[PDB]
């Protein structure tokens, strides 16, 4: 397996090179946005980002080693967490605002357009605030994102075959932990500081899991209110939960 | 499954 | 200034071990619960009694009573179900394939089917127990994890004090792994593995909250006002 | 008003 022999610097390099692009919305400042149309814009964007996410996942060391059934399950479990942490990362330099796209920068008050969106906006803003508080580094962020992909579905997977699968993901996960520590040591942190920061970073993943489940419930709400149009891929991703 | 497809290509 | 920051790692562990709540028993219905109401009756009754002990456990977690009352309320409202579930998983560890709700109430996933929407949470709990089992989770690590949940799960819903106590507990976890002879690479690898399970515990709590809400709406069993108020805080 | 408020103070 290529993934398991990677060095810390090659892991960072591979994760940085696989970063998907930042996409534009169809937002038109002059066009009036209803509650629905603003939600059509955001779900339109998420659907396009999911296509890039799927192809990004293929470039995460070790992901393609899994069965296609395992790949489908990890993404079905992780996709909303991955969209949200990317959103939080993009919005980190814009306090009190969420940068859904370079041309679409929203604040809490505007997030009150869609019933139910205010609470999730606040959590995303709270997470971005934490990222700023900790001065999260881009190299740390790409590590966190691959951890989410590998970790979020690894305990809802049969045979002793499906158990060798789970065992391989753990070795890759341990490699990403080594990579995180390597980064912090290079940045001149003491060992106590490295362990404290490692913990601070992984604890955020619990809050991202929380926001994802709250978000999955909002998207299911939108769905059978049948006002915001939703893509076929989002609907299938929704059904996975 | 759309995701199934997209992973395969 | 908080006494929690001045304790040692060993004082932290001993304070956490001493605060542990008791293991409670279920009502002694000598009948294998095979109905949805009797199932839900026994478990919510147990959960109600455990919640009273959890609140008094939380007051003995160093750094907790130094927060304002509103912050203590907020943290417990956010974390109560995660804390009950990690306790369930811990108690169930040495019983593979089974969930030890109480020493006189040990169930398997076949009995999770007696309740609509329960076998799914049942399987998540069982997988977590097996994960703890294979990692050889120790009781000193378990009590650190449980206090991390209490202080962490609501901290981003607002901080300085809680994050320092959180760092203090990380130091305590590392201290416990070093004492156990683990190498530095093993120390941070095991720390990561432990904290990543907290993500899965968060997920199970969210699903469990949804199930408990549907059973409230099903009116299958009367729920206590305490349990109802803990549920309502998650909106 | 919440029972939790009261149990935390007891
Ligand atoms: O960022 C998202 O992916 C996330 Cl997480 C939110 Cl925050 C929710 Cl919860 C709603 Cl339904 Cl409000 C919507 Cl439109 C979706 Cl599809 C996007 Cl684009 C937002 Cl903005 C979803 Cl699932
Ligand atoms: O362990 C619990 O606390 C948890 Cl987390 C589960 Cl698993 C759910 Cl989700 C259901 Cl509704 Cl199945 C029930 Cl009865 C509750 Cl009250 C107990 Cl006792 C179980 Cl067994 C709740 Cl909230």
């Amino acid at each position: 397996s290529l993934a398991l022999s990677l060095t810390a610097d090659q892991m960072v390099s591979a994760l940085l090179d696989a970063e998907p692009p930042i996409l534009y919305s169809e937002y038109d400042p002059t066009r009036p946005f209803s509650e629905a149309s603003m939600m059509g814009l955001l779900t339109n964007l998420a659907d396009r980002e999911l296509v890039h996410m799927i192809n990004w996942a293929k470039r995460v060391p070790g992901f393609v080693d899994l069965t296609l059934h395992d790949q489908v399950h990890l993404l079905e479990c992780a996709w909303l967490e991955i969209l949200m942490i990317g959103l939080v990362w993009r919005s980190m330099e814009h306090p009190g605002k969420l940068l859904f796209a370079p041309n679409l920068l929203l604040d809490r008050n505007q997030g009150k357009c869609v019933e139910g969106m205010v609470e999730i906006f606040d959590m995303l803003l709270a997470t971005s605030s934490r990222f700023r508080m900790m001065n999260l580094q881009g190299e740390e962020f790409v590590c966190l994102k691959s951890i989410i992909l590998l970790n979020s579905g690894v305990y809802t997977f049969s045979t002793l075959k499906s158990l060798e699968e789970k065992d391989h993901i753990h070795r890759v996960l341990d490699k990403i932990t080594d990579t995180l520590i390597h980064l912090m040591a290079k940045a001149g942190l003491t060992l106590q500081q490295q362990h404290q920061r490692l913990a601070q970073l992984l604890l955020i993943l619990s809050h991202i899991r929380h926001m994802s489940n709250k978000g999955m419930e909002h998207l299911y709400s939108m769905k059978c209110k049948n006002v915001v149009p939703l893509s076929d891929l989002l609907l299938e991703m929704l059904d996975a939960h | 499954k759309i995701l199934h497809r997209l992973l395969q290509e």
